[PDB]
RNA sequence: CGGCUUUUCCGGAGUGUAAAAAGCUCCGGGAAUAAGGGCUGGGCAAGGCCGGUGGCAGCCGCCGCGGUAAUACCGGCGGCCCGAGUGGUGGCCACUAUUAUUGGGCCUAAAGCGGCCGUAGCCGGGCCCGUAAGUCCCUGGCGAAAUCCCACGGCUCAACCGUGGG
């Protein structure tokens, strides 16, 4: 069954980047999928977006501009503080500040590197690089 | 609680390159034991770790200790004063050894031979700010770096002893 | 399938997967069970003290032939009887019946069989309290 | 170095170019070696390479790994083969690895050493350790992955000074390319001294496959080839 | 020591910057014949369709 | 020579104590009467009323620290200071 | 060959003792006056000639050496490592991602139940509204000392101790 839709459709994304498709359709589109995807594309790894309707949960198009070498979702929600970002970053980017981590605080779902600076902790989500 | 060893021994006693690097080292400097050049480079260590915990530090004390490295290790003369946290990774042993006090007092040609340094030192026929010491292996700090004479009390600090014209003119020479 | 559980609420089930395979190994399952100490002629002793009995040799393994001389020994701690070893080039000629020595590990691997003799697992060191290795260099004399 | 210029003189004298790569650089149509590479033809003549890479004449630049006596089992008796491998490669960020089969050990070492010739790969370097970050091609610029074989590497970026964290293998073949500090991590069995060196290569090669952010360049003087 | 900075070519069809000793090709614009169109190894093989910049030609 | 750091007074007990340094540089160790009396001579004290605490020469040095201490009255040790540093300084047999 | 200080050793002067002792500290006479352990085929690499034993004696962690010339046993030479420590044994961590959350595999190397059903457990579709238990930031109390990191100061330097900061 699907138990979560972010990280199959990062899954998804990180494949036809593989290929070098163009054009990508991400099915069980949610706030927080197109949330996410926004906070990447801030940062350029991805060009434009949609929501399309369909009358069931809509559908998200990207366009991929080959620049991701692999967009992965961390699972298991880990909570961490301001402090301990080095911790983790070490556990997923290859080098340093190499891309972004995707945390949610109580402000919403944004970059890590904002996260810092505005000096907020909350749930780790994904990461891309 | 027990005290423990400030010098730590290498992974593998018989690797050729590492022996012989010491050995080349102990030659250029005659340093007693492998013990005193395994613990400069313990130093070296120390410095370098604490270093890299700093540039992955971020906070007032981070600084403030930051502040405090590079401010001893210019205090013992071991960089320029312009010197930042960058510069201290590309330390090198050699730099410790020079401000060794044997190595001192032999560049200041009080020795024809930095073996004959070390017998002085032992024999205490040298003094510091008008102190007398004894450790070979100590690593003096800038400002004292002009102080290092003659023990005042020692024959050596007669200008006629019968050794120290020899020292003089090997100096020259 | 993913190695699994992995959710944030199912910690339980980790540590007692994680515990239940530990004792599939061997030497923690010894450590815990203390195995080798109930089992042990020395109790965990680093050398032991004992009576000598008589003197056997052995056939080396094959490949290897050779007369491996060793001896019997009868322990005081409690009264069990092991083999020795006795290196050394005539070692065998200073070794008596009836001798005080002192009896420690081989180190063979795990402390087993030390190579090209099998079945032994210790040497002597001290006979009459008396180091046999000078014995063997002659340096010293036995009592 | 004027021997090394001297020394590209005397072989442009001596080799006759033969592929269609031969007479750009005999004509000096091409002197940047990178030029071969970036456009990615294909390099059949060894005297090509050393026109423009002197440097691989070097005694130093050229490190023979490993020395293997193989066997092949006949009716008429164990014909015995002699298989070594080896490095070559100058310090400033180009390598090649080469095996040579052979009936002498000389013919072998020149035979595997012309391979490895014929094998130069580009590579890139800088700073993205932890600590250090000083922006210079002291280390590999980011943790870097290389698979043959059953061995696995991991070669991640290190500070200076640190010395070369790895097998001597890899200690070797990083030293012939311009790099002195990385942590390492491997998996599988690091005995098989052919698949282990060639997986390093792998790794090194892969070096260049990661797309790079444009800041990034400069955020760890990111250094493609030579410095 | 001048900064030697070149400009590593890069695949149209995917943007991927050409590794060293990839088989790639390059080769002047089929139909307006002045764009340096590249294809890189993995753009080759599977032959996905390349667009000129210029005239919007597009080519297997 | 004899050069002095500290002088100061414990009034509640009536005792002026000192902390000096003697440079000695190349003969022996001194002993207490001589030093002694040199320090009677320019502080103006009863030699009955001082007793010297302390005399340390330290490793491989010439300048050795020394610590005195000088009473107003004789009871004053008597009743307060104990009856061996008046053996050693020869004030008790 | 010629000469130079005298580590330790003899005498004396202080701390020292509530009682010496403590040989600590300063001066004087003053010797060139103290050095081993292990290894020497390869994993280790770290290092070759000779006498002898001839798979007898023995060596050896492991691979392995000698059955008549042993570079591998024994003796001598020469050499290699460390050094007032070196060697053997036994116990613990690393090596080992040979315990694997980071991070182990299960067709053929040990490793999927013969198959299906399902309870507790674990993990669960999208959107709106409200809470804020978990979650995060600020702030009070609290997690003693000793031990740990850093600067400076005292003991010649250090180890040790103090002041300050973590």
């Amino acid at each position: 069954t699907l138990l979560d839709p972010l990280a199959n459709a990062l899954s998804h994304i990180t494949n036809s980047e593989r290929v070098g498709k163009r054009e990508v359709y991400i099915k069980p589109a949610s706030k927080l999928i197109g949330e996410v995807l926004r906070v990447m594309q801030k940062y350029g790894y991805i060009g434009e977006f949609e929501f399309i309707d369909d009358g069931r949960a809509g559908v998200y198009r990207v366009q991929l501009l080959g620049r991701i070498n692999k967009a992965g979702a961390i699972k298991p929600r880990f909570p961490v503080k301001v402090s301990e970002f080095e911790k983790w970053e070490k556990r997923f980017l290859p080098a340093f500040e190499f891309g972004i981590l995707i945390v949610s605080t109580s402000q919403g779902v944004m970059s890590h590197k904002e996260a810092i600076e505005k000096g907020i902790g909350g749930r780790l989500i994904a990461y891309v690089y | 609680k027990r005290q423990r060893k400030k010098y730590e021994t290498p992974p593998h006693p018989w690797i050729k390159e590492r022996l012989d690097r010491e050995r080349v080292l102990m030659d250029k400097y005659e340093l007693k034991n492998k013990k005193e050049l395994w613990k400069h480079e313990t130093q070296l260590k120390n410095f370098r770790r604490r270093a890299r915990r700093l540039l992955a530090a971020r906070g007032k004390q981070a600084e403030i200790e930051r502040e405090q490295l590079l401010a001893r290790l210019k205090r013992l003369g071991l960089l320029p004063e312009d010197a930042v946290l960058d510069d201290v990774l590309s330390l090198t042993i050699e730099d410790i050894l020079e401000r060794r006090l044997q190595t001192i007092v032999y560049k200041k040609g009080l020795a024809r031979t930095m073996r004959q340094a070390r017998q002085l030192i032992v024999h205490g026929h040298i003094e510091v700010n008008g102190q007398i010491i004894r450790s070979p292996s100590y690593l003096v700090l800038k400002e004292e770096e002009d102080t290092i004479t003659y023990a005042r009390t020692s024959p050596f600090a007669n200008p006629q002893h019968p050794e120290r014209m020899m020292i003089e003119k090997a100096k020259q020479g | 399938g993913k190695k699994a559980p992995n959710g944030e609420f199912a910690g339980r089930k980790l540590k007692l997967k994680r515990k239940k395979f530990r004792w599939s190994d061997i030497r923690y399952k010894r450590r815990v069970l203390r195995l080798k100490e109930k089992s042990d002629p020395l109790e965990g002793a680093p050398q032991a003290r004992g009576i000598v009995l008589e003197k056997i040799a052995v056939e080396a393994k094959q490949p290897n032939s050779g007369m491996r001389k060793a001896v019997r020994v009868q322990l005081i701690k409690n009264g069990k009887v092991v083999t020795a070893f006795c290196p050394g080039d005539g070692a065998i000629k200073f070794i008596d019946e009836h001798d005080e020595v002192i009896i420690e590990g081989i180190g063979g691997p795990k402390g087993g069989s030390m190579g090209d003799i099998p079945g032994i697992r210790y040497k002597v060191v001290k006979v009459n309290r008396v180091s046999l290795k000078e014995l063997v260099k002659g340096r010293k004399e036995k009592p | 170095s004027q021997e090394w210029k001297e020394y590209a003189k005397r072989v442009l004298d001596e080799w006759e170019p033969k592929t269609k790569l031969g007479m750009m650089v005999k004509e000096g149509q091409i002197t940047d070696i990178h030029e071969i590479f970036r456009r990615g033809y294909q390099i059949k003549e060894p005297e090509i390479i050393d026109v423009l890479l002197p440097e691989v004449n070097a005694r130093e630049n050229q490190e023979v790994l490993d020395i293997a006596l193989t066997v092949r089992m006949t009716d008429s008796g164990r014909r015995v083969r002699f298989r070594v491998l080896a490095a070559v490669g100058n310090r400033d960020g180009y390598v090649g690895l080469g095996i040579g089969h052979g009936k002498e050990v000389g013919i072998a070492i020149r035979k595997a050493i012309n391979y490895a010739k014929l094998n130069i790969i580009e590579i890139k370097r800088g700073c993205g350790s932890w600590e250090c970050r000083c922006r210079r091609p002291h280390s590999v610029p980011f943790a870097v992955e290389g698979k043959e074989g059953s061995v696995r590497v991991r070669l991640i970026p290190g500070p200076r000074g640190l010395g070369l964290v790895i097998g001597d293998v890899g200690k070797k073949i990083l030293r012939l390319a311009g790099v002195q500090d990385v942590w390492s991590q491997t998996f599988g069995e690091t005995r098989t001294t052919v698949n282990f060196a060639k997986a390093v290569f792998n790794a090194l090669y892969n070096t260049n496959r990661v797309a790079i952010s444009p800041e990034m360049i400069e955020r760890y003087g990111i250094v493609v080839g030579r410095a | 020591m001048v900064e030697m900075k070149f400009e590593i070519p890069v695949c149209t069809s995917c943007g991927r910057e050409i590794t060293p000793r990839e088989h790639a090709t390059h080769f002047i614009c089929p139909n307006c014949g002045e764009a340096v169109i590249w294809r890189c190894e993995s753009c080759r093989v599977l032959a996905k369709p390349y667009k000129c910049p210029n005239c919007g030609w597009e080519g297997p | 020579e004899i050069r002095i750091k500290e002088i100061k007074e414990n009034k509640l007990i009536g005792r002026k104590e000192i902390y000096f340094e003697i440079y000695h540089p190349g003969e022996p160790t001194p002993s207490r009467k001589d030093v002694k009396g040199k320090l009677v001579a320019m502080l103006d004290l009863n030699p009955e009323t001082t007793v010297i605490q302390y005399i340390r020469s330290y490793f491989g040095s010439y300048i050795s620290k020394g610590y005195a201490k000088a009473y107003d009255s004789k009871e004053r040790m008597l009743y307060i200071e104990p009856e061996y540093i008046l053996i050693r300084d020869g004030l008790i047999e």
